[PDB]
């Protein structure tokens, strides 16, 4: 309750987190997935005992097929 | 032979950056025409002496040839 105030106002009813669930389908996911996560720049962290851990132009390179 | 057997190592860190987010000539004629020169410098006070000797050689046989024939 108190949370909901300080980065909404007007705490959300039940009946409406529920209503906002009933619209997602199979295509609305693979467009926010494209949008965030196709292309872009990571930021990584490690703690040892890390050798393998693979170089940073190899962890870019991850992120597109070369496909599609 | 692989990476994940070659030594071991202790306490020691590294800061990477991306290469979309920076530039490839930072400075192009600010710090490459300094460096060769430095570079040079220290070394062309071993390398020369040896290739001037050849040349007094050079000079000194082709002119003894040349006049044993024409006077
Ligand atoms: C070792 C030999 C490497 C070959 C095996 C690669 C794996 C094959 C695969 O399933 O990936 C599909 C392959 C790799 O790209 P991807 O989308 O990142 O696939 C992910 C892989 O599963 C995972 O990618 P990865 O981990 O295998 O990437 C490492 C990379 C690193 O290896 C290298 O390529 C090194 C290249 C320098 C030396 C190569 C000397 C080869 C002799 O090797 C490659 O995958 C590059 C393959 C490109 C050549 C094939 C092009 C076909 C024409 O997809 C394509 O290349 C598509 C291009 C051609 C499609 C034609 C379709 C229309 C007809
Ligand atoms: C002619 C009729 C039309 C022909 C089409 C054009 C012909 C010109 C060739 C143009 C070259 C095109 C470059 C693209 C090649 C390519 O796609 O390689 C992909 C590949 C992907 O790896 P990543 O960078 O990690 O990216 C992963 C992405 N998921 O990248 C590379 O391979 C680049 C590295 C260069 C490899 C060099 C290959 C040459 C070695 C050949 C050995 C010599 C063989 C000859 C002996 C005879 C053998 C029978």
């Amino acid at each position: 309750i108190g949370r909901s105030l300080l980065t909404y106002g007007r705490r959300i009813p039940l009946a409406e987190w529920e209503s906002r669930i009933a619209e997602v389908d199979a295509s609305v996911v693979r467009e926010v997935c494209s949008k965030y996560f196709y292309d872009q720049c990571p930021a990584v962290a490690g703690l040892g005992p890390i050798e393998q851990l693979p170089d940073y132009n190899r962890i870019r390179s991850g992120m597109f097929w070369l496909r599609f | 032979r692989e990476f994940g057997h070659l030594t071991r190592m202790r306490h020691v860190i590294t800061y990477s950056l991306s290469p979309f987010e920076q530039r490839a000539f930072p400075h192009y004629f600010t710090k490459g025409i300094p460096n060769v020169l430095r570079r040079t410098r220290a070394c062309i006070l071993r390398v020369a002496p040896p290739f001037v000797v050849f040349y007094l050689v050079y000079t000194w046989g082709t002119q003894e040839f040349e006049k044993s024939k024409r006077k």
